[PDB]
């Protein structure tokens, strides 16, 4: 039968929290119904094309744990906040694309940097859309919605990064335009062997189909990678032919991607408290290092010849 | 100095590579991309006509929230709850349970594009309508979750989409069909083109027409700022459909959107419905469903289509009598079976109402008015029992809706049987059953809440039995009518 | 079908403002950057529906100076809740039109 | 011997599901549905009431069982006036 | 990293240093700078205990103005100005005619004291507080504007200070002697110390709750928006007060805040009285004049008055009696000279109100309702010459407001003269005669609008060439009974 | 007698533009009721102090337009859009402060900069806020609202870059401690000779009481000098010592300054419509240029030694 | 010889400019301020109307012109009831 | 002057807060950081008057607990419509109160 009960202060979900809800715990926690039935995830037959996608990579994952959803975001954000902290970071970035620009930065940098810029910079627009198209296929298979949404505002992120390069490719060559900017990236990326590395990783990285292993491969092994194996190679090699911007906009850049690091090792946190994990993350990692190891190696020996 | 984005908009979608370490197959997978075979470098040729850029966007999506959360704040005691017609709570608990977890399902449909088109444009508008529908997922349960403490029927606003509830059931049917649980290109058209140009105006903008009337800004500001992002993220669809009409698959397209708009206008015409014809007072109706409905969908959305290249669809003269006569024959079964909704239906059938109505529906009195005649009897003559249902609707096995028809003078009712399988299924409408032989194996083993219930799954197999299944947890939260039967007074 | 058979035939385009600062701005900018069109207005008070035949332009410069305030075309946005017709927008206007007279 | 059948009666804005007994005349069945209809929905009249497959232009004879009657469970049944 | 406020605060106000290419006196005159003979360095030890600095403040007040504009945006349709209660339209009105222009004016009292303060802190709290009041000033000519395509009464949002009409007079005399028209000094503590933590809360805050009762959320959202910059620049004065008290002039401070708080007091209770007490709806009112007036300034202002070391004001019990009884005179004053008012009055006295009046002023009917007898029979009666007057008020020399008194059965009026080199003046309190022989050279010359209709300066010589010299351009800008008279119906 | 009259669509003195009103005149024209009777000012005894003040320092000013108010800020600022507009501006220049620290900027500065800023630099918060007091002295004495406004905004900005300088000079003291930054600025700006010539120079300005010899002297003469004279070298000297971050810092305060020099000239656009207007604003640009020379010279050979 | 006054009527709520004139009895003046105060806010009665200096306890005679009175202009006073 | 004399002599100290989504956060706050005090509250509907004896503390970390978002101190200006008591306000509190007992 039915009985009577009180209104609550915060969903029924929430509703036994010892801290008062917050703004991040209301509106993104426990969104993901798709997750209720294990037999179905969608309300659909239960052996629809999608439902059975969903059992394969995202149920049947090896990556297991009793209650994903207690995942939190260490920085704990929410739309409205995310867009707070971007506008205040990217109006910086614009500021200093102004200001570089009124002094014509471009036209001071040592001569033949243009034509490392076009080899080794602009060609990130294909990596960098590989990290936005990457993370938005963790979002679709995360088994809860505060990882989901910790892969929306990083594939954001990935698009942040791309336009920085878009902006950047095409005013360089505005200085510079005889040097192939904005012409010839898409076959650098296809064809020159300083990107071959990261090509293949990126296209076998996109047919990991496992949100687990999409995961750990995407967050754990690529993105690390390219944090310590282009990121900061590319300010150093700035900083020695008097590219003062790049080294500027690179540390903006920086900020997202500990961002994404943080947030992963908190997800990888979570999962250890389940003992069988280990062995499965770090079975990933080991399957993904040497591509990853192979794609740096390949971009710095382009990038510092 | 900055340059102007039309010098660099092109390199920001310059991202389409030839694979050669895996193939284009295996990177796109036609189950997840939709592509029909339309090779990578036609797919280049996406223009979508609303772009935007990652600065603008961060720097303009900053303003659409800071006006919609001060505008609350500034309106937090108006008293809405305690001031509006109840009807109106009503419609604000169905909209909020039917929409939020919606909202941030449709994350998945736009990231489905994302990750899975060929469109290069595609993939970066689609990243942008990823955030879109976060946004709205997070601001219609920020919203609604301040009346928690007043209401548990608000904490479906959370719950609903968590929940085996006949109108949870029928808003997720429809959302994991068209958005969740297909390929990227029939999300683009399904979702962005069919249901966001077409009937989420009449929700979120024809619903905040008779907001604004009834009093409610906080509400109607919030509704038509979502819907500015929609108009933006939902011209991704229009361009997928040009290019698969230039690629050889206007049949295609054509089947998709014909099947898109008749399962949203099932959803539509049993939530939107009501609420615009019977919950939202009389007085505060802006305009009746159906002059709505001829403005959005028949003068804006079908001239839009139209425009496209692609026709009317086949079922265009079914439509147009479902208009008439559909949301009438649903308002009914929803409010007879209110113990089953997690809002409070009105019944809206004072002497007054019925006026409009048969102004606004010429024969109504001599149709609906018949059965309204009757419950309206039996509550003046406080006979309740006959006000309360005991047995269950037959449901649709697509829309997940009762089977209605007209009712009184010039009665008419039809059910669409098909044996498929070796099963029996039933639905409402021609459309209905065509939606579901277009595509069997998407809908062959679904069970709607009727087949539940007699296949053994709801325990007890009573009403109560059902009323616990479908995820209510106390006598507070079942729906009531909207007045406690005042209206009959007016009678 | 003669109700719907009129509605369907119809070739209006144009802006749906939603309530706020932007109405009156855009009406009179609509009717300055379309000079000898009409241009119709339905008030519905959330919203507005501003149309004209087959093509309605709203140029920057002009809103910005009905608006009485700076004003860049994208940020407009933030109040165009839906607009009837196909769009195409750039940095100095919003134009809203069809292909075909039905 | 429940048997379950989806009912349309004469008048009424909805199909229900009804269950009815293997062993009932279509009298019987008429009836059940007749309970959930009305004086519910549906004013009450004189005449007899008469049961027919939906849609259908046959009646099934007063006596009738469903047994006898070669009905599926689940098909849909019409509830009329003669 | 950034560094924290704290560690570098001190060098944004260490800002003094020892003139030697012009003496102290010279950069500041005492004229300007009121600084008693204070030097320099005593100066030095003022500390502003409510801080703000250059990037924290752009940040804030920008989210301030953000919601501020939304608000007003998103609630353009809610027909304030149709819908509203005429009475709640007045005291639209009136606010922002008798405040715009005035808030601007601030600005030069805050830029009196960033210039001629030898306080560093001051200085620098006194742009932010010019920043402020530019503010206030713009936001209070920008929100009534759009409604002068309603109401030409409107347009005096912009024309009353530029206008010899009699309350703008008064407005204009009052800020002109305490914000404008002396040294810095005096500024502090008789603007931001006397006025801005006394009276501005009535105005700002009392009349922001009638307005959120009335319904009116976009004025209410408003004015107490405008309040929050006040409470941080307001506290420029209690420093200085402290540091005035510190270095041997307690004295001539509290005469400062003495002669401020009276002044403050009769303006108000002739714009913010009748508001409270009459114009607003009976059941909009929050509570009663007095009720306010025991909270904010009573039971709030003057218990900080005594913990920074003054005294309660000499006139302490003559200010408790006017508090019961001056408004309500200044009410019956306003109404009977309706004309000369940009505003409409309401007259506030059907029987309901009548019986509220008399529960928050018992005693009322027997005095001001002896009055409102006549003048509402008289209405009755269709005798609408006996309720337009045909000669002016008698006028105080301080305040600018008429000579009032208690009315009916125990009548009670005085008005306090005085000579003074070859005039008679007159005053309407004790209080304001006394303020006047403060600092005669501040007043003596100055002549009342009645000193001026007697003088030849008013032509014609009657009422109607006084309402043209008062600046009115149209009949209908002149203020009528707020309905039409219509409340007499209820008696 | 009265006439019927409609309502307008803005305020009755606007009503007769022809085009519609902007928030700028909405809100900024025509505020002063203070120039409307010449005898009282204020409405006071007409020989009230404050009175006699104005009639002399605004009413008697050699420098005469009969319609000050129809003067327009080119830029058309409002105090909403001033802190738009500085909220971007000053969240780019905290963004500065806080990346350039992070990358302790400041420990490589070359040997010796440190003594340099806390001669030529840190002492500027004195000067800064002179043109504040001066700004806000102007603002109250002008004879237009519209000019005013220009002057509040002004003040504003002499504030900013007070606190800028505040902030930098306590920021640098914590890698350079014994170098005398925040302790000795005061006797640096009281006795040290290189500030002496601008010390004299603002002294004697902040005691020219007439509005029109205060705006002239303020805005034509020493603020120009201070961009060519002291902003610009000092961006200089910090290129020549490895400072790169006064460069960027100064390139903000330079905006600030660039728009008082734009409406300064509108201004002196404006009151040129009157001829007599030429003769008065020349003698007093001679009158002040020697200190204003004397001033610069002193600064530039300390801060170039 | 118009002489302005500012008067107090009894049991009115205000003190009012009247302008009087030179030769002027104090039952005249009387009458004069009375026009501006009986019957619009304070109600008739019987009785004889009397005219003093504000706040005096001496009446001036009925027949006392203003002129022999020695007010001067713009001096207040009070008109009251026996 | 009874009523006046009792209304002047209290001790109430502590923030006005402006209708909007500051209000409860400060009332649950005073209430934490001001422990065994009594907390009155008089809802005004366009502003509530929180008081206590004395002293009363609202502490940045709390206030960001129960506003349940991210929170400097210098933003509570922005609800911060008056106060009874001196202030000192720092980054990690706003404390009100008096310096004499009435
Ligand atoms: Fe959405
Ligand atoms: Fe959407
Ligand atoms: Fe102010
Ligand atoms: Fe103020």
């Amino acid at each position: 039968s039915f009985e009577s009960k009180k209104p609550m202060r915060t969903w029924s979900h929430l509703a036994e929290m010892r801290k008062k809800p917050s703004e991040y715990d209301i509106v993104s926690r426990k969104l993901h119904y798709s997750t209720n039935n294990p037999d179905s995830p969608w309300e659909l037959s239960p052996d629809s094309p999608m439902n059975l996608w969903y059992k394969q990579y995202r149920n049947a994952s090896p990556l297991k744990h009793d209650n994903w959803d207690a995942f939190t975001d260490p920085d704990q954000l929410v739309y409205r906040t995310y867009n707070l902290m971007q506008d205040g970071q990217e109006s910086y970035v614009q500021s200093l694309f102004d200001q570089f620009n009124e002094r014509e930065h471009d036209q001071m940098v040592r001569e033949g940097w243009e034509h490392t810029m076009a080899r080794c910079y602009s060609p990130l627009r294909y990596l960098f859309h590989c990290l936005q198209m990457s993370s938005a296929y963790v979002q679709q298979m995360a088994p809860a919605s505060t990882i989901s949404n910790c892969c929306i505002l990083q594939t954001a992120d990935s698009l942040r990064w791309l336009t920085h390069t878009a902006y950047r490719t095409h005013e360089l060559s505005l200085t510079y335009p005889d040097a192939g900017l904005g012409e010839h990236e898409r076959e650098l990326w296809e064809k020159e062997p300083g990107w071959q590395g990261l090509r293949e990783l990126m296209e076998k990285q996109l047919t990991a189909f496992d949100w687990g292993e999409a995961f750990v491969s995407l967050n754990l092994v690529v993105k690390p990678m390219i944090v310590e194996s282009i990121f900061k190679p590319l300010q150093q090699q700035a900083w020695e032919n008097n590219d003062t911007l790049l080294p500027l906009l690179i540390d903006s850049q920086l900020k997202d991607a500990e961002r994404h690091s943080r947030w992963s090792k908190a997800l990888v946190k979570h999962a250890l408290e389940n003992p069988d994990n280990h062995a499965v993350i770090e079975g990933w990692i080991e399957k993904w290092r040497p591509l990853a190891d192979r794609a740096a190696e390949a971009y710095l020996s382009m990038l510092s010849s | 100095a900055m340059h102007p984005r039309k010098d660099w908009y092109e390199l920001t979608r310059a991202t389409n590579w030839t694979p050669s370490y895996v193939t284009e197959e295996q990177l796109f997978p036609e189950r997840m991309s939709g592509h029909m075979g339309i090779p990578l470098e036609k797919w280049e040729s996406y223009d979508e006509p609303y772009k935007t850029s990652y600065p603008e966007y961060v720097s303009i999506q900053r303003e659409k929230d800071a006006g919609a959360y001060s505008v609350k704040a500034a309106l937090e005691r108006a008293k809405i709850y305690e001031n509006s017609d109840p009807g109106w709570i009503s419609t604000l608990k169905s909209h909020y349970g039917a929409i939020a977890v919606g909202e941030y399902a449709a994350v998945t449909g736009e990231g489905r594009m994302a990750r899975f088109s060929k469109a290069p444009g595609n993939r970066n508008m689609a990243t942008f309508g990823m955030m879109d529908e976060l946004r709205h997922g997070q601001l219609q349960l920020f919203f609604p979750h301040e009346y928690c403490k007043k209401d548990r029927q608000f904490d479906w606003a959370w719950r609903a989409y968590h929940s085996n509830e006949w109108a949870a059931i029928a808003a997720k049917h429809f959302f994991d069909d068209i958005i969740t649980g297909r390929d990227a290109i029939s999300v683009a058209i399904m979702l962005t083109f069919s249901f966001e140009t077409g009937f989420t105006n009449m929700q979120f903008l024809g619903l905040a027409a008779d907001a604004a009337e009834a009093g409610d800004y906080t509400f109607a500001n919030l509704i038509s700022s979502i819907q500015t992002d929609e108009s933006r993220h939902a011209q991704q669809g229009g361009p997928a459909l040009q290019l698969l009409i230039e690629n050889g698959k206007r049949e295609e397209a054509q089947k998709k959107v014909d099947m898109a708009i008749w399962r949203a206008w099932r959803l539509f015409a049993v939530l939107t419905g009501p609420v615009m014809d019977y919950y939202t007072p009389l007085e505060d109706r802006s305009q009746s469903f159906k002059e709505f409905m001829y403005e959005w969908i028949i003068g804006q959305f079908e001239r839009s289509l139209i425009d496209l290249g692609l026709d009317k669809p086949w079922y265009w003269d079914l439509f147009l009598k479902d208009i008439d006569e559909l949301h009438h024959s649903y308002h009914m079964g929803v409010w007879y079976w209110r113990t089953t909704a997690w809002w409070n239906p009105a019944a809206g059938v004072t002497p007054e109402e019925r006026d409009w109505l048969e102004e606004k529906y010429p024969g109504w009195n001599k149709r609906w008015g018949r059965c309204w005649d009757v419950i309206t009897e039996n509550v003046l003559n406080d006979r309740m029992d006959l006000v309360s249902p005991e047995t269950l609707p037959s449901v649709c096995n697509m829309s997940q809706i009762p089977l209605v028809g007209v009712p009184g003078d010039d009665w008419n009712i039809e059910v669409f049987s098909l044996e498929h399988n070796g099963r029996l299924y039933h639905f409402g409408s021609e459309v209905d059953r065509w939606v579901f032989q277009q595509d069997p194996v998407q809908y062959q083993n679904h069970m709607n809440i009727v087949d539940r219930f007699l296949a053994g799954q709801i325990q007890p197999m009573t009403l109560e039995g059902a009323l616990k299944y479908m995820g209510f947890q106390s006598i507070e939260e079942m729906g009531k009518d909207a007045h406690d039967f005042a209206w009959a007074d007016k009678c | 079908s003669t109700l719907a058979d009129q509605a369907l035939h119809n070739n209006n385009v144009g802006p749906i403002i939603r309530a706020g600062d932007l109405v009156e701005p855009v009406i009179e900018t609509a009717e300055i950057d379309n000079p000898g069109k009409e241009i119709t207005v339905e008030d519905r008070r959330a919203y507005v529906r501003i149309a004209a035949e087959g093509e309605l332009i709203l140029t920057r410069k002009t809103l910005e100076e009905q608006l009485g305030r700076p004003f860049n075309m994208q940020e407009l946005e933030i109040n165009l809740a839906s607009f009837a017709g196909q769009i195409q927008a750039d940095e100095d206007q919003i134009r809203f039109y069809f292909d075909k007279t039905m | 011997s429940a048997f379950p059948v989806h009912a349309a009666f004469e008048k009424d804005f909805l199909v229900q599901l009804v269950v009815v007994d293997l062993n009932d005349s279509m009298d019987q069945v008429a009836e059940k549905v007749a309970y959930h209809c009305v004086n519910r929905r549906v004013a009450p009249r004189e005449g007899v009431m008469r049961v027919r497959k939906h849609r259908s232009t046959e009646l099934f004879p007063r006596d009738m069982t469903i047994a006898e009657s070669g009905l599926n469970p689940t098909e849909v049944i019409d509830v009329v006036f003669e």
